[PDB]
């Protein structure tokens, strides 16, 4: 029943400092080391260092030399880490980890995991979505979706008359645009011969802005 | 500086086969340090496979790994529909780079879109045209935009949904990003298809203004 759970997502500006935590839940804070790990969007796995709880002793890699510092506390389980002077690379999800079971399999197998927190670094501010409609066209069935356009930060939800249709909706991840805003776009198949009929509407909600917008997907 | 590498980097198999994954490093390692990870999408890794052969708290029977000075191995039989993730290798701080296992399912042909700009676009001062390639396998596809029928490049991003549950196929959407005068200097836009389940390369074409 050990459990880590760690702080929610944020988002800051290179040169800034970040700080995440992981709390423990069923064993002896102190008697176990915690490591942390960072995971790149579209990379793998990098080690950052541990911290023994009951000493406050730390190993940091040697990238994060100078640039990490972790600390913990222990009237709470609460186990900190601050990543200092942040650039645009820094962007990742950074989780804790701890050992297993077993005693001489090393302190680096790590069976327990927390859930993760996405940090992004970013020079942009909060910007609302804007949609726009992709209209069918002219043979067995038609396509159609809506284009959600320079928004920040990830994420936003996309559904299609109001949750009223699953079957050939397919929403694609976000890529990041040169201006530093995402964008992403969400189809949906349908029969060709509903199409001047059946009346099919784009849900885009966007919650750092505070933004909830309906949109009407038609032929023109 | 012992540097893991994992083969093969996608490996396309049925449910009920046999799945091998090989992590040779690169200098001679001690196997009572090693370690197997299964990642799914949106999940934390979990610990499959201590120290080479032991195998981790609550994993099933059919995980086994084995090797010792540079390779070694893990294989996983009775594949399951949930065993198709992300596998990695560990010893001490330094990682693989990952090995892949996607469902095998028979070549399926993507239905090709396209959508011109809106016309609400069209007054923020840019335009944008997106391609649409809808349920085909196997993942690689290429797409290339043609504006009149000059080959564009590096003005396009694409998103690739991921496998899906039921048919194990794949969707591809690629933007092209042009200024409202870029896009007012030219009349036709195309974007071609490229995939070994077409027996010759599909274009899907409009006329701006048309």
């Amino acid at each position: 029943q050990v459990q880590l759970v760690q702080s929610g997502a944020e988002v800051k500006k290179p040169g800034a400092s970040v700080k995440v935590s992981c709390k423990a839940s069923g064993y002896t804070f102190t008697g176990y080391y915690m490591h942390w790990v960072r995971q790149a969007p579209g990379q793998g796995l990098e080690w950052m260092g541990w911290i023994n709880p009951n000493s406050g002793g730390t190993n940091y890699a040697q990238k994060f030399q100078g640039r990490v510092t972790m600390t913990r506390d222990t009237s709470i389980s609460t186990a900190y880490m601050e990543l200092s002077r942040l650039r645009s690379d820094d962007t990742a999800v950074y989780y804790c980890a701890r050992r297993g079971s077993c005693d001489y399999c090393g302190d680096f197998p790590w069976q327990y995991w927390g859930q993760g927190t996405v940090v992004v670094v970013s020079s942009a501010s909060t910007k609302g979505p804007s949609v726009f409609p992709l209209a069918p066209s002219s043979g067995g069935t038609a396509a159609l979706g809506c284009l959600v356009k320079d928004y920040f930060p990830e994420p936003v939800t996309v559904s299609w008359n109001s949750g009223a249709l699953t079957s050939g909706v397919h929403t694609f991840p976000a890529v990041l645009q040169s201006s530093g805003l995402y964008s992403l776009s969400s189809v949906v198949t349908v029969p060709s011969s509903s199409l001047g009929t059946q009346t099919y509407i784009c849900n885009v909600n966007h919650k750092p802005s505070n933004t909830k917008v309906d949109k009407k997907v038609e032929p023109k | 500086e012992i540097v893991l590498t994992q083969s093969p980097g996608t490996l396309s198999l049925s449910p009920g086969e046999r799945a091998t994954l090989s992590c040779r490093a690169s200098q001679s390692v001690s196997s009572s340090y090693l370690a197997w990870y299964q990642q799914k999408p949106g999940q934390a890794p979990r610990l499959l496979i201590y120290g080479a052969s032991s195998r981790a708290t609550g994993i099933p029977d059919r995980f086994s790994g084995s090797g010792s000075g540079t390779d070694f191995t893990l294989t996983i039989s009775r594949l399951e529909p949930e065993d198709f993730a992300v596998y990695y290798c560990q010893q001490f701080e330094f990682f693989g780079l990952g090995s892949e296992l996607e469902v095998h399912r028979t070549v399926a042909a993507p239905s090709v879109f396209i959508f011109p700009p809106s016309d609400e676009q069209l007054k923020s001062g840019t335009a944008s045209v997106v391609c649409l390639l809808n349920n085909f396998y196997p993942r690689e596809a290429k797409v290339q935009w043609k504006v009149d029928n000059a080959l564009q490049s590096g003005n396009s991003q694409e998103s690739v949904t991921e496998q899906d549950s039921k048919d194990s196929t794949y969707s591809l959407s690629s933007t092209l990003t042009l200024s409202k005068a870029d896009y007012e200097k030219h009349k036709v836009y195309a974007c071609e298809v490229t995939h070994q389940g077409l027996s010759s390369p599909v274009t899907k074409s409009f006329n701006r203004g048309e």
